[PDB]
């Protein structure tokens, strides 16, 4: 009723359709803190001792 | 059909592997997902389908798994030894096993002891063989030289070690069990499994022309069975029961996958569950 | 829609894009889209590396496990789970457990160091895997220890 | 595998188009023609309408044709009757709303059986009535002296396709069912059955 | 058993595949919440068992479904007549490829020459025919009419047109190659599959007397390979091969998915996997 | 084997299969999810291949299934009639129907009249006698006890209950069809399937082996087809086909979940879908 | 091999012709600017390579440029009547000049006359027969019944209608010049092109496979010239030179085209300079 | 020649070729837009005819073009077996294909069965025998060793493998039909095409001797059929046709570019679309 004698359509499209609730589960990845830290200063070279 | 295997083929089959199986489980789900009309499925599975999430394949068309397959396959049994590293493949010892063989032994392959005492003719399961000549009880009649598994039916006229009606070894020798003259006839049926798999034998045959068409001086088409014995004839000596398994499944998945990706059928179980 | 149906939308993520009106090719299009996108992409991650994600602290409970995406206690009013499909979601928290390994980095000019990594599981689309490891794939480049770099 | 929701394209009708190179000169004898009064309908007088009609029979597909005026047989031996020719009349009238006038392929049905002697039989013999018609006719000849199962066989043995086919084509494209409701025919489904057949009159 | 198939078959056939694939998928959903409570598996299925968003099932219950198969499978193969109009037969312009065959070929049909030179006998998985009179070698002695395709697991005094074990043509003509007279015999056995599925052969059988009992004057129980044999002689010559597998597809699956709607067991995988 | 199946054979064997069947669902999803680290695949199964959701089990490791699976095979099969109060054992009201037969009938058990006439040999899926003395037609010649149903091919001198190719009863008995004299042949073959599942038959040789090393004195290793006859032949007459089959299946899985468990490859569909 | 060239055959090979010839321009384009990288050639096409504004293409993947290939190919050559409804084809007033024929004259197709009194062998350019009886100067001895056009070398005992060494008619006569005895040798070589294209004769090979899988009762593989030759056999003799040209242009160009799409190599130019 | 071709040449062709394509386009480029004054063409060409953006080339001028050509020539061919870390290879598996044959095959290369029983003669493009002794119908007569495609005319008193006038085997092998005696000659004609690409033969001899100027003890100036000839005889065994396509490419295209960078002439199409 809205739409008009000519219709605007819509060919093809695409959605993803799950069988099993487990397969929602992805991965991603991280770095392990914990044994491989991030650097928090540069390295220099030795002068000023105190 | 000549091929030299490398050492490192197991790092190469399951990679392989992981990939058939992924483009097996997107084929499926883009399948349940068609509806009739314009476009033919080859358009819909060539558009919407093909998209999987694998790191080291960074192509989401079908042409690009199917030459991921062509450069594992060629990597993994053509080149000879080869790292797996040098095409971005990680070596890891930790792997998945592979489906177990359901591949029904029809054809078992023996071999005669020198002398030509006995001649051997084949049946669906059995194999019988007639005496030219007196023979005593207590010596080699045949051996399998492919390894088989299974029950074993209907022993006449010899004996095979047993337990249970359960075969103990691997690969079983038939010996006489009566002295018998007159050029009779001994029989032994198996209900076993060989090595392979046996669902999805259309789509090997077609697999293995286009992987012919390839590898031309490598590989010829042929039959599954004659395909798995050339395969398996050519191990390298000196590895494990585990690692044989993952590189059997690859060499027959590979075959199988690229004929599949022909003809939009289904997909083995063996295949898609790995 | 049902039970053992769940439909994931296609929800848009990115509106960057400029029509080409002299028609000349489609690739145009699509380079526009990748590339303005990616411009926003790369300034987000100038400096930084994926550290951090949420999780349940390892007790004698049991073993380490995530709680990264969307809760999985929303789904049930989200998917309208029936009682035998919400005896399921307990089993699902409890298998998400994180996985170690290793990665190699640097080139032959630098030092071939190795870092450890973390693979943990997280509940999503599988489009924001893709993007996740475009974005891991992209940060992680040009990267060393310090005793390669004292060296 | 073969079926399309075109009318235009059904198996039932034959493309036609000139030589490739003659196409502007005969769309200028078209010209000419549409300044005489050279089209028949199914409003006009009878006694008008029947000087215009001029079936002839196709040997190849390389013909001029225009839209108001040109029926097609092809050659063969047997003969219509009134019905069905005033059934094939009415049927191509009704047809020609759906000619594609944009391109250079004109689409028309073709007649089984000769219709010559028929319409040089009726042309001998009407008379200059202000109010007779070619509808009038078909309603006066075939609506009211036949069922609509026995027209519509006759229908169908005037073109090519067999009774089913009729029935079965125009599930496909709505186009044919229009066309066939312009005839006043009815067509009712119902599980389990075999399509039932009735005019428009007593339904 | 007397069938017409018409025109538009395949059609028909891909629509009542996806219904028959559609309603094994509920069961298998309805298997695994079931919960062992106080209404039957028949009583839990009743009410929850109806496919939702499927055009021309009137009822929410299996039994809309049995009567949507019942109409389907008479269109298709008994009457050319009826053809159903709430079903979405309209954009069927493409079809998607059923799965391929499984069934092995045990009894394979052969058709002997109108010499009667020959006896035909059958075994498990191999023919073998005596020679009445002295037969001339290279001459044919036996042709199939059911197509094989598949390996050759042994064949002795005869040749087949075969490449790396496997057969070429899917209508292999059996001929002899020595001269041999007084009565001899040859056999050849195949490691193939007819056309055909071989899991749910049970549920065929209790299928094939419901869909029977409506239509008493049409159909009759009998075995699958009957069923099949009779079915593929009675397809029309000028029809394409891929035309030919869809309405072979729906033949099968619409008794399976009947016997399987009263025994609640699971779904074969060619029918759940379309 | 010497063992007592009680009047609670069913109850218990609903519980055992929903076991094995969880087992075997979480054991594919957590292979399809290994990320191939530091850690090994079964390492990774061991810290979550066990946790399912089900109350009765008192650990959430595969040791704890291993040792619920022993309860329940030792409280359902074995001379112990005790009863694993720790289950959800009071809500089995009602139980849910087992997956059908699938193991391929190649080896047939059969007894002879016995009174001293036919001397029988096997063969790879047929049966053959030959007549010591002259016998008149319509005679009880052999009869089978193992139950089968399925198709009849090849039957030559013989007479069986067959319409349509198809069997009419489980139990077919063979008869003479004409009188033969000077010792001849009678054959009858069989495309059929008998009591039991097909795939999976190595699991079931690892698992029978690990369920035999603990009730030794019960259980012994032996193959599927004879474990599968002695287990029908112990079942109780007052029981209902549907509740022999929730024995039998229980029966069959147990050691196929037990090897499993071990060998961390796939599982059998019949397995799975329950 | 047979087929029904139908009657509005130019106006479908017009637009197959322009459709092969803008695949061939996107394939260059493509192969030109493909820098060696992460992706391999033919992720790098099947992604940007079939995006062509043409009208008919309901795709933008080489599949659907596969389909309009098929369907254009069908409608024009094959013995379906099916008119392509979404292509241009009903709209076009003119068409263009095809590309000049290159293909070398080795085979060129020769008919004796009724009498017997010579016999024709064949050779690289030429051909030579052998009287069998006297034969006066004068009369025909051999016409060519294939379309040829070029100059003459190196006649001997035979005069041809020439002048400068240009042949004359496309149809030359050879007659004897004079007379001569029997067993008496004649020759004509002609250095001439047939009706074809000589390049891309390889794409033509593996593509005339393609076609002939899909249309395999009316299309058997063969060479180019047995093709070409049946091909201009069944042209309607009611057809000008401009027309038959435009004609056999595409129905060369198909196989080519097909085959190119397998083979991401070049194209030919008779193809792409269209 | 003495030559020794490395497992990574068809990674070092596959950057000769594009060099090669791009020196090429470049000096058409150039060609096109010549201001026809009072400077020659090769003052234009060394003014402005280098390449400035490829990574491996160190100067802006042709004869960095012409050393960065040396360098991969003796890389990829000579007994040197130096990988160039100078050019960027990232992959060594991913490799463009090349354009397909065009050489046509005039002197065919057959070898004899070494019984010494036929006398080899040439001709345009037919071989031709005749027999010392006699020689009875089915046994082999003659056999190629460079690999040929096409067609085959004028088989006389011989039988080769053929589908509709095309052979079957890239190498053919010529059996006699019909017991012959008496010396007599059987002829073989092929209208088919070798190994290479025939045009620009002009460039090829001109470029041969500036590359063997250079490299004076590993090659020598001699004809494009032989150099071929060798250069496949010298491919390892362990070789695929994808990978020997490209060695054989840049093999070819080498001296060509170089003696188009002498003679500015045009290039051939195989050069330039690459």
């Amino acid at each position: 009723a809205v739409e008009m004698y000519v219709a605007v359509r819509i060919s093809r499209f695409q959605l993803e359709v799950l069988r099993d609730l487990h397969d929602l589960v992805r991965s991603r990845t991280y770095l392990d803190v914990s044994k491989s830290p991030l650097a928090t200063t540069p390295i220099r070279v030795v002068e000023y001792v105190r | 059909m000549n091929l030299e295997i490398n050492n490192f083929a197991p790092a190469i089959s399951s990679i392989g592997s992981q990939l058939c199986s992924l483009s097996a489980q997107k084929l499926l789900t883009c399948r349940k997902q068609y509806g009739n009309g314009a476009k033919s499925f080859e358009e819909f599975y060539a558009e919407i389908g093909g998209i999987i999430g694998m790191m080291g394949i960074n192509s989401q068309t079908p042409s690009g798994i199917r030459e991921a397959i062509y450069r594992l396959y060629q990597s993994a049994f053509l080149f000879g030894d080869i790292f797996p590293e040098s095409f971005g493949i990680q070596n890891t010892q930790n792997i998945k096993p592979p489906p177990g063989f359901t591949a029904p032994a029809k054809k078992l392959e023996v071999v005669l002891p020198q002398g030509g005492a006995f001649d051997l003719i084949y049946n669906n399961g059995e194999i019988r063989v007639t005496t030219t000549r007196n023979v005593q009880a207590g010596d080699l009649v045949c051996t399998v030289t492919f390894p088989i598994q299974g029950s074993v039916i209907a022993t006449r006229n010899c004996h095979v070690n047993e337990i249970g009606g359960q075969l103990t070894t691997t690969r079983p020798e038939i010996i006489a069990s009566v002295p018998m003259p007159a050029r009779t006839v001994i029989v032994a049926s198996f209900d076993a499994i060989e090595i392979g798999y046996g669902e999805g034998d259309d789509l090997f045959a077609i697999g293995i022309a286009i992987l012919s068409n390839r590898f031309n001086g490598q590989i010829t088409p042929m039959s599954r069975h004659n395909y798995m014995t050339q395969m398996f004839a050519n191990l390298p000596a000196n590895m494990s029961e585990r690692d044989s398994s993952a590189v059997l499944h690859f060499a027959q998945a590979a075959p199988v996958v690229l004929g599949m990706m022909e003809r939009l059928t289904g997909a083995p179980k063996w295949v898609l569950d790995y | 829609p049902e039970e053992n149906v769940y439909i994931l939308l296609p929800i848009q993520a990115y509106t960057g894009g400029v029509i080409d009106r002299r028609d000349a090719s489609f690739s145009n299009f699509a380079y526009s889209i990748a590339s303005k996108l990616m411009m926003e992409l790369s300034a987000a991650t100038h400096n930084k590396i994926f550290t951090d994600y949420t999780r349940i602290a390892a007790s004698a409970l049991g073993p380490e496990i995530s709680t990264e995406g969307m809760p999985l206690f929303s789904l049930i009013e989200s998917l309208e789970l029936t009682e035998a499909e919400t005896s399921r979601l307990p089993v699902i928290q409890d298998s998400m457990v994180i996985q170690k390994s290793t990665a190699t980095v640097g080139n032959a000019q630098q030092g071939i160091s190795t870092i450890n990594i973390k693979r943990v599981p997280f509940v999503g689309s599988a489009f924001q895997q893709v993007i996740d490891q475009l974005l891991w794939e992209y940060s992680t480049t040009s990267l060393t220890t310090k005793e390669q770099r004292r060296q | 595998m073969n079926w399309s929701k075109a009318i235009n394209f059904q198996p039932f009708m034959l493309e036609t188009r000139p030589p490739l190179t003659t196409i502007p000169i005969m769309d200028q004898l078209v010209e000419i023609g549409e300044r005489s009064n050279q089209k028949w309908s199914m409003t006009d007088r009878l006694f008008f309408a029947i000087r215009k009609i001029n079936p002839i029979f196709v040997t190849s597909s390389q013909i001029p044709s225009k839209f108001d005026y040109t029926i097609l047989q092809m050659p063969t031996q047997l003969i219509a009757s009134l019905k069905e020719t005033l059934l094939f009349l009415a049927f191509s009238y009704y047809l020609r709303e759906y000619q594609d006038k944009v391109g250079q392929m004109k689409f028309y049905p073709v007649a089984m059986k000769n219709m010559i002697p028929i319409v040089n039989y009726l042309k001998d013999r009407v008379h200059n009535n202000f109010d007779t018609t070619l509808e009038q006719a078909y309603r006066q000849n075939v609506v009211h002296t036949l069922s609509a199962s026995d027209a519509f066989d006759l229908l169908s043995g005037m073109i090519a396709t067999t009774r089913l086919d009729l029935i079965q084509r125009t599930r496909i494209c709505p186009e044919l069912l229009n066309v066939l409701n312009k005839m006043s025919f009815i067509l009712i489904y119902a599980p389990n059955r075999p399509s039932i057949l009735s005019w428009k009159n007593q339904s």
